[PDB]
């Protein structure tokens, strides 16, 4: 039984162990875009009120 | 008494003949399957780690 239970976790140790490897560069490619669309809100929010900077001017 | 010289010498050549047959392969045999669960449980460990 615990023959059983020893190659039971090696399938599952590896399976999952591929998930976290591919989530890795899920939760990777998950922050740049999110850092990606934070940076292009900034300085597009900078680009939007200094033109009304100069419409006030 | 020459029945135990017969007995003796039969029990004699079929042990020299089980040790030419027998016990080679049986040895093999369970010797590969020692090697299979070797190799098994080294991959656990390998899975294990990685």
């Amino acid at each position: 039984r615990e023959r059983d239970a020893m190659v039971a976790k090696t399938l599952a140790d590896n399976k999952k162990s591929d998930e976290q490897f591919a989530a890795a560069q899920a939760d990777y490619d998950e922050a740049m875009t999110e850092a990606r669309v934070q940076a292009s809100s900034l300085r597009d929010n900078a680009r939007a009120d200094g033109r009304k900077v100069i419409e006030d001017a | 008494m020459s029945t135990f010289i017969g007995q003796l010498f039969g029990f004699a050549v079929i042990v020299y003949l089980v040790w030419r047959f027998i016990v080679p392969l049986v040895g093999r045999l369970m010797s590969a399957r020692q090697d299979t669960v070797r190799q098994q449980l080294a991959d656990a460990a390998a899975a294990a780690d990685r």
